[PDB]
RNA sequence: UGUACAACGGGGUAUUGUAAGCAGUAGAGUAGCGUUACGAUCUGCUGAGAUUAAGCCUUUGUUGUCUGAUUUGU
RNA sequence: GAAUGUUACCGCAAUAGUAAUUGAACUUAGUACGAGAGGAACAGUUCAUUCGGAUAAUUGGUUUUUGCGGCUGUCUGAUCAGGCAUUGCCGCGAAGCUACCAUCCGCUGGAUUAUGGCUGAACGCCUCUAAGUCAGAAUCCAUGCUAGAACGCGGUGAUUUC
RNA sequence: GUGAACAGCCUCUAGUUGAUAGAAUAAUGUAGAUAAGGGAAGUCGGCAAAAUAGAUCCGUAACUUCGGGAUAAGGAUUGGC
C-alpha cells in the first residue's frame, strides 16, 4: 500500500482511485482522475494548465525548493526494521510537515506583499476621479441624518 | 414443436410476485434455532444504511492466490446506536402453529417510541400507555402476573426493543419498533432478563463482533413501473420493430389459451423484501473512539465520516458496524441484522479480518483528500486566509 | 459436480461442522455474553451515580376490561353464528 | 484454465471477442492474429465467446510468414486495450491487444517477446514468464 | 466524451509521446538509424520520408517538404523545445524525488539539450539540402 | 510440512513469514510497521540519521526565527484618511 | 411556542480553470519624432471568479410562521 | 379499495411459488496400480462457468446541473454583459441512473429409486421378501426464501363534553 | 452580414405572436442523440446509422468510340496578428 501522486496534476493517488496506462517502454502513468486522464489522452501540457502543480511550481506560485522538500524520497535500499528509527521517523514526519507549512505561508505573504499599496493606490485614483458621485453620497448621508435627527 | 435452442429462463420464479413490500421494514421470517443450555442473547438487531466506502486488506488465505497479499474492497456502513429495551412477549405452540399469548410492557416510554402509535402526533393529547403506566402501582399485580403467564406456558420468547433514531442525522422522529427474539436460557430466564432490561439499552457490541458472518434484511430501492427489458433481463427486439422493441415478441404461442404466469410481465420493479447472508463484519466501531476511520497501518487520527459527510446521509458519530460487500436497501434505510441460522462450515467465517486503510475521501465528488488538514496541506495559502 | 443436496458432501460438513466451526461459534457466544451483563452493569452503575444526585395464580381473568370484551366476543359469536368451535 | 497453465484464474474483463485480431508480440515470424475460439469458454445462446489476459485462444495468422498463414494455433493473450481491475487497487490498460504462439502445453514457440506482459499472463504462463523481458 | 475527441485519441489511435521522440532526437545514432530505413512495403513512401519530430510518415519526399512548411510541424518542433515531462516533474510538484528532478533538469541543461539542439540544427540542414 | 501437517494440512496451515526475521531484539518481530501517517507514505521517510537531518533543520528554523524571516499608513496620509478613502471608493464600486 | 418549522445568509464538501478592471516596457513588427502610436498575444494583482441541492453535509446569524376542513362509538 | 364499534402498533401462517449449476486447481502424489509407457480417488483446501438476487465505495458510459470554460456566424455603438442558431458546436463535468464494462451474496434435515445387505419362511436345501429390517441417487417432503386468505386468526395501546 | 451563391444561419423596413390549457415527468412509443473493448461475430441481405464533404497545392490505373474514365485512387494543408 503507497500514496502515488498523479501524472498529470501530481495529486495524491489513493488506492482504488483513478487509473493506470502503461506504455509499450513499461512506463506507468497513475492519474488521480477521469479529468486528467482525459487530459493526457488529448494531450494537453500540464505545465501550461493552471490548474496543476506543475504549473504552480513552473511558474513560482509556491516554493519549489527548500530544506523541507528533500527528506521523502523513493528508497531502493531498505533499511532493518527498528521500532525506535520507526518511532523517530514518525516524529519527524509530523514536525516536517508543520515546517513546510510555516515557510509556504510565509512565500505566499512575501509573493502577496504590495497588494495593500496597490489596492489604495487605485482607491485614491476613483476617489479624485469621481466629485459628483461623492456629491451624491454626502446628500445622502446628510438627508439620513437629518432623518435620524428629525 | 420443440424449441431449436436452449436457453434458461428469465428470471427468479421463487421471487414472485414482484410486487412493493407491505412495510418499509422487511420482517425478519426465521431466527435462530434456540439452544437451551446457552447464555440468553439477542438474535438481531436494527441499524439504518449510512453509505458505502473502500478498505484495504491484508489478507491472510492459505491456499488462495491472493494469500499474503493486500486486496481492495468495498465495504457498506451501518449506523447502529444502542437499542431501548421496552417489552416482551410470549409465544405458544398450537396445531394451527405460533400464537402470541400476551405481551407486557415497560412502566416508562420515551416520545420516541410513542411517535409509532400516531399519524398525527402534534394534534395528538399523547395519551397512549398512560392508563397502562398505572398498573404498575401497588406492588405491580397484572404485570407479574402477565410475566407468570409467559414463564408457566411460552415456547417462544421475543423482546420489543426500538432504535433511538433522534441520535441518526435522519429528519425522521419517529422510531422503528421490532421483536427480537431472545436465544439462551430457559424460559423463566429469558422472562427474567427482560424484565431487568426494560428501559435499558444494548449496544451493538453487546450482540455482534468483529469477524462474524451476519445476515442483512431489508426492502430493496424502488424503481416505479418497469418494462419487461430491465425488469426480467430479456432480449431486445431488432431496431424499428412495429410497436416497440422493448417487449417479449410472443406471450404465448401455444395451447392454454390465456398469459402465462411464468411469462415475464411489466409492471413494479424494487422495493421488495430481501433477506441475503454470509456477509462479514469487517469492523465494529465505537461511537466515542476519535480514531475509529485508523487503522495500525495507518496513523491518521481520522474517523470513518468522509469529507463532508455521507451523501445524502450525514455524518456517524454512533457505533457502526462495517460488514464488507454490499446489502439491500438505500442509504438511510431501516435494516435489520441477523445472526446465521446455522453454523457455517466454510473457511471466510473462520477468517480475521486485519484492515490496512479506511477510505475516507469524498463520495460527492472525484474525493482526492482523506482529511481537511491534508487538502490544506496539499493545497496551501488561498486568498482568503491571508 | 456435486449438488448442494448432495449427501456425501453434507456427511463431510456435519462432520467439520461439529469441531473447530462450533468451538469458534461457542467462544464468540460467550465472549458477547460476557460484553452484554458488562453492558448491563455499566448502565446500572450510571442510573445508580445520577441517582445520587437525585438524592402467583393464572388462572382466571387477565383484568375486568379483557373480562368484558371476551364475554361479549363470545356471546357475540353465539348470536351471530360464526363460531369457529361451537355451534 | 488451461492445459499447461499453472493454478488458478481469476476474472478480468474480457476484452477480445471472436472476430478480433491483436498483435504478435513474440518473435516466430506472425505480424497479428485472428481470434476464432477461446479456449475453456462457457456456453450461452447469443453470447460471443471472449477471451481476456493470460487465456488461451484459436487463432489463424493474416499477415506474417505464408509458413505461418492457412493455419490455426493456439495463442495466449498478453496485453489487452480493455481496462481491467488488479486486486492491489487499480483499474489499468495496454496500448494494444497482443498475444503470442504457444503450442497446447503452453510452451512459447518463439524465444522472446517484445513490449511488456501482464503480470496476471506471466504468472499463469510460466514459459511466458521464461520469454518475457519486460513484465509491466 | 464528445465524439471528436473521441475518435480522434481512442487508444487504439494513439500516436508517439513526446518524450520518446526528444530521446529518438538527442542521440546521433538515432537520427541516423530513423533517417535511414530499410525498404519496409507497410510503411507510406517505403519507410522513407520520415518526420522524426512529427513521428510521422510521409508518401513523397515533396510531402515531407510540404510538411515541413506547415505550423503543424512548426507546433511540434515548438512542443519539443522544453524539458520532457517525465513522471519525475510530477513527482518533484508534490515534493518527492526532488534532488533526482532537479540532477535531471541540470543534466538536460549541461549536456542533452545542447547536443540535441546540435542534432536537429544538423537534421534541418539536412533536410534542405536534399530537398 | 511435518510443521504444517500437525497443525492443519496444506490448505488450512497459515504459516508465520516474520518468524525467520533477524533483528536486533525478537520482541520486534510481531510488529506492525506503519505505513501512511497523514497522506505521506512512512517508507521513503525512513532513513538513519534522520534524526540528525531533522536536527540540522532545525539548526535552520532556529537561525531564521531570530533573524526575523516570520514578520495603513503612506506618505500624505494618516490611518483615518485611509480608511475614509477606502470607504468611499467602496461606495463608488458599488 | 420548541435540540419547532421555513425562507435567506454563514461554514464545509464538490465542479470548472484563473473573472471584471488596471498596469507593464514582455511583444513579430509597422508609422511619426533613444522616445511616442498601433498591435494577435503574454505576465501580475488571481487555484482567481462563477456554481454548489434542486434527492450533498452542517449551522450560537437575519426574517417570518404555527391555520383551517371533514368524519368516526362496543 | 367499501363493510363487519372506531383507530393504531406488533405478530401468526393456511395456501401458492421456490433455485441453484458446471468445470478446473492445490494437497492426497508421481502414491495405490504397472515390465514399462503411464497413472487415480475419498478426507482437507482455492478459484472459475452458466444462472439468480441485490448494489454503486471504485472504474467506465451517460449530461438541461445548460455547473464552469471555450468556438463560429450574426445582432445589442464598443468594453462589459448578453440574445439567436428547432438542447448551435467543442472540452471537462458533479449528482442521479447504470455495466460480467463495476462489486457483493446464493443451506441442511427427514423419506426414498436402482442397487448392496440382515434376519427368515414358503419348500426338513436354499433364498434381500412373503411378515419384519439396515444402508443408499443431482429424486421427493421439508428447513431456508417470496407473497400473505383484500369474507383466515392472535396479542397489545388509546378510545371523544355541546 | 457570412459565403461562390435567390443555400443555410442572424439582422433592418413591413407583418405576426395564430394552432384548447394547467400540473406531473411510470412503462411502451414518436422524433433526435451519446457510448468502454471488439468491429458485421447481427441479418434473407451492412437494412439503418457511422464514416466522406468547402477551398489551395502535389498526384492519379485499367479500359476507351481518343471525346472520356476523373473530384479516379492516394497525399500536404486551412485560425489570429
Ligand atoms: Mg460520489
Ligand atoms: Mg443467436
Ligand atoms: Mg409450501
Ligand atoms: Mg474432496
Ligand atoms: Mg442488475
Ligand atoms: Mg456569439
Ligand atoms: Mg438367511
Ligand atoms: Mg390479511
Ligand atoms: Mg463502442
Ligand atoms: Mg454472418
Ligand atoms: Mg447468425
Ligand atoms: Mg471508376
Ligand atoms: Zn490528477
Ligand atoms: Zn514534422
Amino acid at each position: 500500500m503507497r500514496i502515488y501522486q498523479c501524472h498529470f496534476c501530481s495529486s495524491p493517488c489513493y488506492p482504488g482511485h483513478g487509473i493506470m496506462f502503461v506504455r509499450n517502454d513499461a512506463k506507468e502513468f497513475r492519474f488521480c482522475r477521469s479529468k486528467c486522464h482525459k487530459a493526457f489522452k488529448q494531450r494537453r501540457n500540464p505545465r501550461k494548465l493552471k490548474w496543476t502543480k506543475a504549473f504552480r511550481k513552473a511558474a513560482g506560485k509556491e516554493l519549489a525548493v527548500d530544506s523541507t522538500l528533500t527528506f521523502a524520497q523513493r528508497r531502493n535500499v531498505p533499511v532493518r526494521y527498528n521500532r525506535e528509527l520507526v518511532a523517530t521517523t514518525l516524529k519527524a514526519m509530523a514536525r516536517i510537515e508543520e515546517i513546510r507549512q510555516k515557510r509556504e505561508r510565509a512565500f505566499y505573504k512575501n509573493r502577496m506583499r504590495g497588494n495593500k499599496e496597490k489596492d489604495f493606490l487605485r482607491d485614491k485614483k476613483l476617489v479624485e476621479s469621481n466629485p459628483e458621485l461623492l456629491r451624491i453620497r454626502e446628500v445622502e448621508i446628510a438627508r439620513k441624518l437629518a432623518k435620524e435627527q428629525e | 414443436s420443440h424449441r431449436k435452442y436452449e436457453a434458461p429462463r428469465h428470471g427468479h420464479l421463487g421471487f414472485l410476485p414482484r410486487k412493493r413490500a407491505a412495510s418499509i421494514r422487511a420482517r425478519v421470517k426465521a431466527f435462530p434455532k434456540d439452544d437451551r443450555s446457552k447464555p440468553v442473547a439477542l438474535t438481531s438487531f436494527l441499524g439504518y444504511k449510512a453509505g458505502m466506502t473502500t478498505i484495504v486488506r491484508d489478507l491472510d488465505r492459505p491456499g488462495s492466490k491472493f494469500h499474503k497479499r493486500e486486496v481492495v474492497e468495498a465495504v457498506t456502513v451501518v449506523d447502529t446506536p444502542p437499542v431501548v429495551v421496552v417489552g416482551v412477549v410470549g409465544y405458544v405452540e398450537t396445531p394451527r402453529g405460533l400464537r402470541s399469548l400476551t405481551t407486557v410492557w415497560a412502566e416508562h416510554l420515551s416520545d420516541e417510541v410513542k411517535r409509532r402509535f400516531y399519524k398525527n402526533w402534534y394534534k395528538s393529547k399523547k395519551k397512549a400507555f398512560t392508563k397502562y403506566s398505572a398498573k404498575y402501582a401497588q406492588d405491580g399485580a397484572g404485570i407479574e402476573r402477565e410475566l407468570a403467564r409467559i414463564k408457566k406456558y411460552a415456547s417462544v420468547v421475543r423482546v420489543l426493543v426500538h432504535t433511538q433514531i433522534r441520535k441518526t442525522p435522519l429528519a425522521q422522529k419517529k422510531a422503528h419498533l421490532a421483536e427480537i427474539q431472545l436465544n439462551g436460557g430457559s424460559i423463566s430466564e429469558k422472562v427474567d432478563w427482560a424484565r431487568e432490561h426494560f428501559e435499558k439499552t444494548v449496544a451493538v457490541d453487546s450482540v455482534f463482533e468483529q469477524n462474524e458472518m451476519i445476515d442483512a434484511i431489508a426492502v430493496t430501492k424502488g424503481h416505479g413501473f418497469e418494462g419487461v427489458t430491465h425488469r426480467w433481463g430479456t432480449k431486445k427486439l431488432p431496431r424499428k420493430t412495429h410497436r416497440g422493441l422493448r417487449k417479449v415478441a410472443c406471450i404465448g404461442a401455444w395451447h392454454p389459451a390465456h398469459v402465462m404466469w411464468s411469462v415475464a410481465r411489466a409492471g413494479q420493479r424494487g422495493y421488495h423484501s430481501r433477506t441475503s447472508i454470509n456477509h462479514k463484519i469487517y469492523r465494529v466501531g465505537k461511537g466515542d473512539d476519535e480514531a475509529n476511520g485508523a487503522t495500525s497501518f495507518d496513523r491518521t487520527k481520522k474517523t470513518i465520516t468522509p469529507m463532508g459527510g455521507f451523501v445524502h446521509y450525514g455524518e456517524i458519530k454512533n457505533d457502526f458496524i462495517m460488514v464488507k460487500g454490499c446489502i439491500p436497501g438505500n442509504r438511510k434505510r431501516i435494516v435489520t441484522l441477523r445472526k446465521s441460522l446455522y453454523t457455517n462450515t466454510s473457511r471466510k467465517a473462520l477468517e480475521e479480518v486485519s484492515l490496512k486503510w479506511i477510505d475516507t475521501a469524498s463520495k460527492f465528488g472525484k474525493g482526492r483528500f482523506q482529511t481537511p488538514a491534508e487538502k490544506h496541506a496539499f493545497m496551501g495559502t488561498l486568498k482568503k486566509d491571508l | 459436480a456435486k449438488s448442494l443436496r448432495a449427501s456425501s458432501h453434507l456427511n463431510a460438513k456435519s462432520v467439520k461442522r461439529r469441531g473447530v466451526f462450533q468451538k469458534a461459534v461457542d467462544a464468540r457466544e460467550q465472549r458477547i455474553s460476557d460484553k452484554l451483563k458488562e453492558d448491563l452493569l455499566k448502565q446500572k452503575l450510571e442510573d445508580l451515580k445520577k441517582k445520587e444526585e437525585q438524592g402467583i395464580s393464572t388462572s382466571g381473568w387477565r383484568d375486568g376490561r379483557h373480562h368484558t370484551y371476551k364475554k361479549a366476543k363470545l356471546m357475540k359469536q353465539s348470536k351471530k353464528k360464526t363460531s369457529f368451535t361451537r355451534f | 484454465s488451461g492445459n499447461g497453465a499453472q493454478g488458478t484464474k481469476f476474472r478480468i474483463s474480457l476484452g477480445l471477442p471472436v472476430g478480433a485480431i491483436m498483435n504478435c508480440a513474440d518473435n516466430s515470424g506472425a505480424r497479428n492474429l485472428y481470434i476464432i475460439a477461446v479456449k475453456g469458454s462457457g456456453s450461452r445462446l447469443n453470447r460471443l465467446p471472449a477471451a481476456s489476459l493470460g487465456d488461451m485462444v484459436m487463432a489463424t495468422v493474416k499477415k506474417g510468414k505464408p509458413e505461418l498463414r492457412k493455419k490455426v494455433m493456439p495463442a495466449i493473450v498478453v496485453r489487452q486495450a480493455k481496462s481491467w481491475r488488479r486486486r492491489d487497487g487499480v483499474f489499468l490498460y495496454f496500448e494494444d491487444n497482443a498475444g503470442v504462439i504457444a503450442n497446447p502445453k503452453g510452451e512459447m514457440k518463439g524465444s522472446a517477446i517484445t513490449g511488456p506482459v501482464g503480470k496476471e499472463c506471466a504468472d499463469l504462463w510460466p514459459r511466458v514468464a521464461s520469454n518475457s523481458g519486460v513484465v509491466v | 466524451m464528445g465524439r471528436y475527441s473521441v475518435k480522434r485519441y481512442k487508444t487504439k489511435r494513439r500516436t508517439r509521446d513526446l518524450d520518446l521522440i526528444y530521446n529518438d532526437l538527442s542521440t546521433k545514432e538515432s537520427v541516423q538509424k530513423l533517417l535511414n530505413q530499410p525498404l519496409d512495403e507497410t510503411k507510406p513512401g517505403l519507410g522513407q520520408h520520415y518526420c522524426i519530430h512529427c513521428a510521422k510518415y510521409m508518401e513523397t519526399a515533396i510531402a515531407l517538404k510540404t510538411h515541413l512548411k506547415g505550423k503543424v510541424h512548426k507546433r511540434r518542433v515548438k512542443e519539443l523545445r522544453g524539458v520532457p515531462y517525465t513522471q519525475e516533474v510530477s513527482d518533484a510538484a508534490a515534493g518527492y524525488n526532488l534532488n533526482k528532478f532537479l540532477n535531471r533538469v541540470q543534466e538536460i541543461t549541461q549536456s542533452v539539450g545542447p547536443e540535441k539542439e546540435s542534432n536537429e540544427a544538423l537534421l534541418k540542414e539536412h533536410l534542405d539540402s536534399t530537398l | 510440512r511435518d510443521i504444517e501437517a500437525e497443525n492443519g494440512g496444506a490448505g488450512v496451515f497459515n504459516v508465520n513469514l516474520k518468524d525467520k526475521y533477524l533483528l536486533e531484539d525478537d520482541e520486534w518481530k510481531n510488529d506492525i510497521m506503519p505505513e501512511i501517517l497523514d497522506g505521506k507514505n512512512v517508507y521513503d521517510f525512513l532513513d538513519p540519521e534522520i534524526a540528525a537531518k531533522l536536527q540540522a533543520l532545525e539548526e535552520e528554523e532556529e537561525k531564521l526565527e531570530n533573524e526575523g524571516f516570520y514578520n495603513e499608513i503612506y506618505d500624505g496620509f494618516e490611518a483615518s484618511e485611509v480608511d475614509d478613502i477606502k470607504e468611499k471608493a467602496a461606495w463608488i464600486r458599488n
